[PDB]
């Protein structure tokens, strides 16, 4: 999830955004 | 072109990046 993608690794802003609810 | 955030900062960033929120 978001922690794996953006904390354990760096992520792009569009990747952060994809982890939002919609 | 990258971001890295852990703990409260990551939650604060999701809060402003996400209009309809997030729930993991």
């Amino acid at each position: 999830g978001v922690v794996d993608s953006c904390c354990r690794n760096s992520c792009s802003f569009s990747t952060l955004r994809a982890y939002c609810d919609s | 072109n990258s971001l890295r955030a852990c703990g409260p900062a990551l939650m604060d960033m999701l809060r402003v990046a996400c209009p309809n929120g997030f729930n993991s």
